[PDB]
């Protein structure tokens, strides 16, 4: 719930003796965390508001040229000079042009010529600096329990919902303990400075469109720029990047401005991430946190509750939620009050063994009214199986066929673990890690390989990875040596890093 | 601007889709197939420099590829 | 006369049938031209006034930093900027400083510091352009005849002197004709454009001191310059060559202007001749013309003059004028009028025979007064000889002994044409040339090698020609090959160019 | 604190059982000295005033020729003599000019000419002598303890601040001790005479600009000099280094003075140290001491204090101070009095292991007011770690990410030790030295190499050390003999000596 | 006079910057770039001596460097 | 201003003596001999490189010269 209709939901289970688990809250996906006798909480990073960014160089992209003039001197009579060359608002260029008796001169040669042109930028883009000390990650939480289908996307009111709570993770106060009344208190222990490398990113602003421009890309743009500490009429360093001084075959020096570089840099922002801005705060839609989930105090609400006596009803016939799990919504018809749903899976009916596990730990009817819509989620085994809900003769079954296999679930998890590893790199070794000599040894051998890849190849685009990935493929099928694994481990580390996208 | 740097060298790898991702799979592949369609006679010149260099029949194919990739986007 | 005391006096004779001789009028040297039956004329180049010099870039050598300021910027909070960085009169440098919590900031790291300092140049040097179409070579002439010793240096009155005339050579009308009353007219056919390469030289001006600065040297000076066509407050391109910005360690950047570069550039000239200025015209003290001396119209004054009666008296003892010639000033006593002095050189006084030639062809008394002083010049042979300056028993006979020898004169004229060939080079082959199939072949083989030496080595000082001359000496005493001439041809051609200075 | 924002801060830890550590206080570098049970003191050399310098030769750079005169004699009629030739306030040159009958003389030959010109120097530069008994090294101290962020550069009050002190080290009192109240008393054992070799340095003064000119360079300047403090009109020895006697091809002997040589010597001071002067004392801006720190009288204030009880607050979010250390400012909300701050670096939150050491030994709140700000400094391990400050439940943490590696830090300290060894040489073996058979044998084997490098190469600039490093690089890649570490240790010993500048 | 010594012979190797440290790197390098741009013909007159003076071709490159360093400074 | 070019390169060759011709013959001899008098130990360092560079007996001698002439000029 809040994660159940998400195509990128992750299932985290198995803990450090039941104490904590270390998760990586990716920004587009979702994390469902389940324990042995603790409620299944659904965790989702929703925004990242970079607050109060200070501006850096602001490049011009659509320039203009105002009242221009030019001056020329005869051959060996010095270099030419306008008095408006002593103005920093005018772009300017000297040249040597043909100067003879027809030009009013008196000596045939290459007479000098200078041409001034008032640079006045009309539209400019602006890069702002992102500090890691201003990240504000909102983490939405939603436990499985007294909730129905209209509480997945619905967020109007959660300070008094008692099943849902947000926590903000600033760097100064990264770890919060969210109040889930009755459900205990989920202790988050986040790591906000190691998100999406925000000490090397800027925040572009072009025509009310904002991007996560990288640091190195922004200081290589050939556009006229002034400093961020420039308030009045700007200075515009590097004015000669948008004016074009073409001479002719005679005295003429024609200056023309290049056009609007707005769309000419939208095609140069070919890897940047679009962002938005609700004032001075840059709301992101991408990144990741790194959260440790202290679940010592989060307890299971409603173990004391008696079972549901009678008369469930299926509303919204169950569906498979892209992973094998089964969203089941029921309508309890009875006034037993805060009671407990007797739901399970079953292969047969002569035994009613629970054959598959249950995602929503302790499904509970809470409303004491007559008809209470209530939602579950189950994890069936692979094959024909029945969703037995209710106790007695008025129990409700549903035939369910979970199409799949265990080796088709393990291969689905290796592909799931590889796309997590090609995005996070070193951090993806700490997604379900309880802390070991293998989840921290294999990370340290990957943090070495991750640093000798970010520097070695590290700048190859999508096409240029496959272009040298194919080359190292051929160097892995030939030139037999001990360095034939160093040509094929740099094959999957290059063609994959690029096809898992 | 003339030499705007490409941000695809430093693309942020963040779970979500970047600014252009849909146009980046056929960005540099349409450009190399548009150039070689315009003047297709360069393949006679590319397979005459590549055949004259290396001389290993697989080293001569990689030079036929790398000349035919440096020639559209000049660099 | 006008040349008779100069140590650099040259004797030019031997003509194209008496029509013309071609001479190279060096500016410190003097030329004595004597013919078969034509008066001996002394020819000297005295000035070269360069009119109409329009100025080129004018560098600064003593600057002054006015009211300065500086602005700093926090790390990753932008870039630093002064509002007077948009002012062209301030010299400015951006640098990174240590910024931290002690420096008011809130984020530790390398800050950004911009230091602006108002450039004001107090003293500037000014290079004017020299056009070869504006030269005015003055040729002073002075014939040998009725003159005394008080007309050698005496230039006070020559428009009515009938023995002396100035000849001003512009390239508008290079050929000129000097009216000498009775002596005819020495026709000159000068070459004023191919003098001292004035299209590659400028005219420096520094605290009212002027030089002939080369063109390539003046465009290599690292000093703040305005264009010379700048006639307001100067812009001063390249301000950063006199100021120095130093960061101490911290958020502190000092700016200090370098000192008066007047003495740093006087020691950087050395090879540039210095010229004076009598207005806007820059009078030179050096150069050379190339003057053909058409002597068809120059006739001998007083062939029809009767000889003198008697009573010649010395005014001065005869002296040897540094070349072997003997200058004699006599005093005629009597009123014959325009008469002709009977003087000669007489070995074997009793036979009274001519033995050595006379420099002043046709010595003439002109004034009809009783005592009119008059000056000769004689060229005695190498040995004991007598100077008979009279007729009859009242002749004056002075025993003269010329210290020297024939091979001593041939070695004195070998060094004389080797110093001239080191100074002039190509032009020294036409100093007494009458037009030959060898003196214009020896010049053409020298003009080819001279251009392949002025471009090959061509930029060496005095010391390195003696340094890469000694290196080719060791390649001339070793490396036994056909190119043993070519390493000894550039031994004397480099070492004797380097000394005869 | 006072050194916490400096890029050139150095950490001196590890002592001779806690007795002393021998440190080298460079003048732009800063030093952080810490022990096991002693307060972390930040030790900084700030000034070096040289008092009451008596001067040595004071050269002239801008001279002025007063009323000159001249005299010439005839050839073999005596030699030329002015009555003001035996005056030593005039400069004089004799020559032999062309003197003939036109010059009023009566005998041809080389004359004799004398031109005397009064040398009067208008601006002179003065090189004062630095006696080593005049040095006054101020050593500012600042201990880590009850200080906040506005006590780094804040020097307003240190005699009444109990944390900070100046330690004025004269060689008349070479060891001093600063009473750091509460913390004991830091004892220094400096060597002010073996500093920056001031027997081989002077203190130049050129139009209100001062330098540290080396002794050998100053006695080799070709300028007119006199002996000492002669402020009248001095004798001025070696004048012909500013006047220039050019003759002409005649009686002319033109004497001209070279210009202001201020600029020719500012470009000739290409390695001197720009010093300043506040009166009679020359405040040097660079140098280094050699300081042994006696610390057995320096105790850790506040070990007896109780821990804090409640309510910290992070003011001024922590930051990384160019080395990997983390300066944290807190605001203690509580009137508990002189209590002790419970701070550490913690990876996990159920164990809180001390994983990162603490720079500020014993962080202590001192004031008993309501909100007493206080500043720390921490050295976290590489990776992820939390700044846990406070005990109980009202503690406030902060995520920290220290980017780096242990092998990367060990290279960053090797470069830090090699740059220290290029500046100091012999003294750089005594920066954290506690004495031994390795930190005093390696100094003796370096003082031999330091004497066979300062004398062998020792006089080469930045460019020629690369130019002779590269000449020994190529000898390193050839010449197979035992003399090959002599051409490769003289490769890095010459390149890195002036590439790490 | 003209023969003032450079202080870069005895630059004070301290922690701070010297008087002209920023103009110390490109000082002689501009001086040999400016000379050989104005006098290109000696680069093939130094090479004609360097190819003639040394024995091995790795010594002839050294003279071609060292003649082109003396001559822009004139020793 | 630290790199004023010498106009002794383009010396105006003529009869009149130039601006500083008297102070030109012993100009470069001083700055070598002033440097050798202050740095005498470099002659050991110049001979130690010339002997490893010189093939012929009089090829190391020119090497001994040209190291002792680049070093006082640093160019």
């Amino acid at each position: 719930i809040r994660c159940i209709g998400v195509s990128n939901r992750d299932f985290v289970e198995g803990m450090s003796g039941g104490t904590w688990v270390d998760v990586v809250l990716e920004h587009g996906g979702c994390v469902t965390v389940m324990a042995q006798d603790k409620p299944t909480v659904d965790i989702e990073l929703v925004t990242t508001t970079v607050s109060n960014m200070a501006e850096v160089r602001s490049y011009c992209y659509e320039a203009s040229i105002s009242d221009m003039a030019s001056d020329s001197r005869c051959p060996t009579q010095g270099e030419a000079y306008l008095d408006k060359q002593s103005d920093t608002q005018y772009v300017c260029k000297r040249t040597l042009v043909d100067r003879g008796w027809g030009n009013g001169c008196g000596l045939f040669g290459k007479g000098s010529l200078v041409t001034c042109a008032k640079f006045a930028c009309s539209k400019k883009m602006t890069g702002k600096s992102i500090q890691p000390e201003n990240l504000e990650y909102r983490i939405m939480l939603s436990v499985h329990g007294s909730q129905h289908s209209g509480m997945i996307v619905n967020d109007t009111g959660h300070e008094t919902d008692e099943n849902r709570a947000k926590v903000e993770i600033t760097p100064n106060s990264p770890r919060a303990e969210a109040t889930l009344g009755g459900f205990g208190s989920l202790g988050l222990d986040c790591e906000p400075r190691t998100g999406l490398d925000f000490s090397d990113l800027y925040y572009l602003t072009m025509n009310n469109k904002h991007w996560l421009v990288h640091k190195e890309w922004f200081h290589d743009i050939p556009l006229p720029w002034h400093a961020g500490a420039d308030t009045g009429t700007p200075h515009w360093n590097n004015k000669e990047a948008l004016v074009e001084f073409k001479d002719a075959h005679a005295k003429r020096q024609t200056v023309v401005v290049l056009g609007s570089q707005e769309g000419a840099v939208h095609t140069a922002l070919a890897g940047a991430l679009e962002a938005e801005m609700d004032g001075a705060k840059g709301r992101l839609s991408s990144g990741h946190l790194k959260c440790r989930l202290k679940m010592d105090k989060l307890r299971l609400k409603g173990v004391s509750y008696s079972l549901c006596t009678a008369a469930f009803t299926f509303t919204k016939i169950p569906a498979e939620t892209l992973h094998g799990t089964v969203t089941v919504e029921v309508q309890y018809a009875g006034t037993d009050g805060p009671c407990k749903v007797p739901a399970q899976m079953a292969v047969d009916m002569q035994t009613l063994t629970p054959v598959g596990r249950l995602i929503t730990a302790n499904p509970v009817i809470t409303e004491s009214t007559e008809n209470s819509k209530m939602m579950l989620e189950l994890d069936p085994p692979f094959g024909d199986s029945y969703i037995v809900i209710g106790v007695g003769e008025k129990k409700i079954t549903h035939h369910w066929h979970r199409s799949g296999s265990t080796i088709g679930k393990a291969f689905e998890a290796t592909v799931r673990g590889a796309k997590r590893m090609a995005v996070l790199g070193d951090t993806a070794w700490d997604f379900g890690s309880v802390g070991g000599a293998l989840n921290s040894l294999g990370k340290g051998i990957h943090q070495i390989f991750g640093a000798a890849f970010k520097s070695l190849f590290g700048g190859m685009s999508w096409f240029s990875q496959i272009l040298i990935g194919t080359l190292l493929m051929w160097l892995g099928l030939n030139t037999k040596n001990g360095s034939i694994s160093l040509m094929c481990l740099a094959l999957g580390g290059v063609l994959i890093f690029l096809s898992t996208a | 601007a003339v030499t705007l740097p490409s941000h695809s060298t430093r693309k942020l790898q963040t779970r979500s889709q970047t600014w252009l991702e849909s146009r980046e799979y056929t960005k540099h592949l349409i450009r190399v197939e548009n150039w070689i369609f315009r003047n297709p006679g360069f393949a006679l010149a590319a397979a005459a420099i590549a055949w004259l260099l290396g001389s290993s029949t697989s080293q001569k194919v990689i030079y036929l590829v790398m000349i035919l990739l440096i020639a559209p986007a000049y660099s």
